[PDB]
This record gives structure tokens, sequence and C-alpha cells, in this order.
């Protein structure tokens, strides 16, 4: 069996709520354990990031 | 390089992945970087992947 | 949510080259695809541009869409205008679950020189005031291209309350004429000193004003 | 190694936009990273740019870095100047094991109209010529902004040895003053044809000359 633990990643200035109706949890959702990172709705540009 | 000897030659080389494109452009110049390697048997090409490790 | 903004009328001569712009108020225009639809008069729309530059099957390659991140606007550029290109043009974009349509652009191919409107504003008839009713009539006539921005102003201030404005119609002399009606109550009529009818044509405004007595 | 060259004086009005350039004598400018430090008077320097364009957290977005490989220059740029941006700006770059510092640039936000300096040049007194000494006094008053460059010339030729130049300090009337004293010996004083004090302010030069007797 597998025991899960948060990795504590914090994102600023981008969209982290990507989803689709293919992973349908009563609505357009996404993988429970992942985050579909998108560009900021304001400025369409994804900055270079470093998460550790 | 031509292997003039009777035994196969162990050729080794490195591809540098700079910390950032800024660093890459400062060292090896701007523009898309590309390294190719070829022989009769072996062929393979390499492009640097700059980023933080 | 946001909204898209188009110009009311884009005008050019046959064979020339027009660009209809479509500015997005909130959020990048580049964060989603922008479509252009074409509504020829009295008929259902068709698409001319999708995914901001792609043309479907059967659209003349004169039609070219683009995107400008600096102005935060789209663009529909038509080369070599043909008289079959006179129609209404709506851009379209999209947000989380909401599809936003542009205001609409009246593309006019010039077949005669540009004419400025001839405005006349009638105050309510005193006969009407006997019926406890007030009706102001702003009559516009003899302009080309046909596209008008009627703005009613009670004494200094915009009043869009009771206004009902007809869509322009081709006059007998191949020009365009339209009407406006600000329906009121005799109290509001006798309240303010002046009631104006502002017509805007080619960014050039004319004001006709009436007053009680 | 190499040397970096920034202007001594830069000035502009609040809200306007300045650029401070930094030119490298030898070696390309894009062969290593360039910094921009700022030193508000009475405080340690702080770094407003690194890696030629990067703002530290807490540096207003009006600061930008740049690299022009054609002119071999790196250029700071400040948008919408504030009054707190008034400081000295040093550029910095790097070689084999050598850290090169620019000369420094005085950035003045104009709070009053510019005023060319007033130069008054005195010869050595005959009494000091009896002490077997000789001293030239170049007094510079009533200039704004507070940046000058003092150059001495021995009869047609730069003389840098023996010169002592003051840092400009504010007078009573919110204008700056400075002094410059060239040390000499009476044998060199009677030797040449003339002596000059050249004060450079905002790209204009005011030259004054003196002579023996």
């Amino acid at each position: 069996g597998i025991d899960k633990e948060a990795m504590g990643f914090t994102y600023s200035g981008i969209r982290t709520n990507g989803a689709t109706s293919a992973c349908r949890r009563s609505g357009s959702s996404f993988y429970a354990e992942m985050k579909w990172l998108l560009s900021n709705t304001d400025n369409a540009a994804f900055p270079q990031m470093t998460k550790s | 390089y031509k292997n003039t000897r009777k035994s196969p030659a162990l050729i080794v080389w490195g591809i540098h992945h700079s910390v950032s494109t800024a660093e890459q452009t400062k060292l090896y110049g701007s523009g898309n970087k590309l390294v190719t390697v070829g022989s009769s048997n072996y062929q393979q090409s390499f492009v640097p992947s700059p980023g933080a490790r | 949510n946001f909204m898209l903004t188009q110009p009311h009328s884009v005008s050019e001569s046959p064979g020339k080259t027009v660009t209809i712009s479509c500015t997005r108020s909130s959020g990048s225009i580049a964060s989603n695809y922008v479509q252009w639809y074409q509504q020829r008069p009295g008929s259902s729309p068709t698409t001319v541009i999708y995914e901001d530059n792609q043309r479907p099957s059967g659209v003349p390659d004169r039609f070219s869409g683009s995107i400008d991140s600096s102005s935060n606007s789209a663009s529909l550029t038509i080369s070599g205008l043909k008289t079959e290109d006179e129609a209404d043009y709506y851009c379209q974009s999209y947000d989380s679950s909401n599809v936003v349509f542009g205001g609409g652009t009246k593309l006019t191919v010039l077949g005669q020189p540009k004419a400025a409107p001839s405005v006349t504003l009638f105050p309510p008839s005193s006969e009407e005031l006997q019926a406890n009713k007030a009706t102001l009539v702003c009559l516009i006539s003899d302009f080309y291209p046909g596209a008008v921005t009627v703005a009613w102003k009670a004494d200094s201030s915009p009043v869009k309350a009771g206004v009902e404005t007809t869509t322009p119609s081709k006059q007998s002399n191949n020009k365009y004429a339209a009407s406006s009606y600000l329906s009121l109550t005799p109290e509001q009529w006798k309240s303010h000193r002046s009631y104006s009818c502002q017509v805007t044509h080619e960014g050039s405004t004319v004001e006709k004003t009436v007053a009680p007595t």
C-alpha cells in the first residue's frame, strides 16, 4: 500500500486550476494528486519556475 | 578523429546543461545550440536543456 | 467575466483593405481563441476566422485574422473588398464557462460619398400632454454609411431609460435614415429645462435640443 | 582587465524617464553578467539589478536592465522618477578573477531649473611665491545639478598631479558649490604660458585662464 504526503508547493501569478470533463468529479475536474498549471488569465505568459 | 589503432577506441564527451538560458547565452553565445555526433555505427544528436538542478 | 468592444461602422471603397478591431476589456486576448462570424443582412451567420487565424473551407484567403497583445485586441483584416462582403461582423472569445460576443461591426462598402446626418427633434405635442403621456421624436435622415449612435441627455445627463431606437433603413435616395423615441411622463418633461438628442456619425456629433414652451 | 565608463551626471524631471549607460573598454559586454548598484548618500549601496536585467524582490518595476552588444553598453532605465531615486548608480561586471566597477553616475531629479556654474580663477599670491610654494584656486559656485568635472591644463596640456577637488555641497540657496586647488612650485608656475581651470557641467564647459603677472 501507499501513504501520501503533501509536498507543500505554493504557486504565485499563474493558474493552477486546470481541469477537463474527461476527469469528471460531478464537473470538469482533474487528477486528485496533480495540478494542471496554466498561464495567468491576465497576462498570457508562463514564467520560468523552480519548485523543490 | 580517426582511430588508427587495432583496438576499438572509447570516445567520451559531455553536453553542458547551463543553470539558465541567460547563463547558456553568456558562455556559449546566443541562439539555439546543437551538438551532433556521428560514425559508421553510431549517430546521435544533442541539444542542451538549461534549467535549475 | 469581461466584454469585447468593436467599432460600430468600418467603411472603405471597393478593392481597398479594412481591419476590424476587437478589444478585450479584462484578461489577455491571447489567453483564448478568438473567432470571427459574418452575418449577411437578414440571414444567419457563418464563420470566417477561427483559432485567431484559421479559415474554414470556402472563405476567400483575403480574410486574415490576427492578435495584438500590446493593444489587447484582435483584428479581422479583409483585402480587396467585394460588394458581397457588406455584412455585420462579430468577434467572439471565451472565459471559464462563458462565451462573450462583440458588439458588432457594420462593414459598409462605399457606393456613394459620405453624407452627414440631418437631425430634427420634436418635443411632445400638447395634445399628447392631455393623455398624461410624453413622447419625444428625434428624426435622423440622409447619412451614409448607415450607422448612428443616438444618445439622449435630459438637461445634462444621459437618459437611456425610455429610449427606443430604430435600426437604420435605406432611404429612397440610397441613403440611410433612422428615428428615436424617448417616452416620458409630463412631470419629467416639465421638470428639466432641456432635452437633447445627440447623434454621433463618423466620430462627429450633432446635438438638437427642445424645451417646454 | 578592462574598464567601464558611465557618465558623471544625469538629470531629469519627476515622472520622466532616464537611462544610465555603462560602456566596456575591452571584451564584449555580453560575455559576463552586469550589475547595477545604487547608493543613496549616507547609506550602504544596494543592488537594483543583477544578471543584466533582474530586479531583486522589493525593487520597483520602473527599474529595467538591458544589454546593447552593438554599442558594447549596458543601460539602466528608470521610468516615472520619484524623489527617492536620487542617488549614485554604479555598474559592475566581471573578468577572469577581476571585479570591475563603473565610475559612478549622479542621478538628479530636477527640483529647480538648471544653472550653469560661476567660475572664479585666482593666480598664486606673490607672498606664497616667497614661501617657494604656488597654489591655484578655482572657485565654483551656484550650479545645479550638483555634478561637475574639474580639469586643469598646463598651458595647453592636461595636468592631473597636485589637484585637489571638493565634493559639491549645497549652498544656502539650494544650489551647489565646489572648489579645486592645484598645487605647484614657483619654478613650474613661471615656466608655462598660462594656466586654465575647466569646469564641465551638463555637457557645457566654462574655461577660465590665468597667467603670471
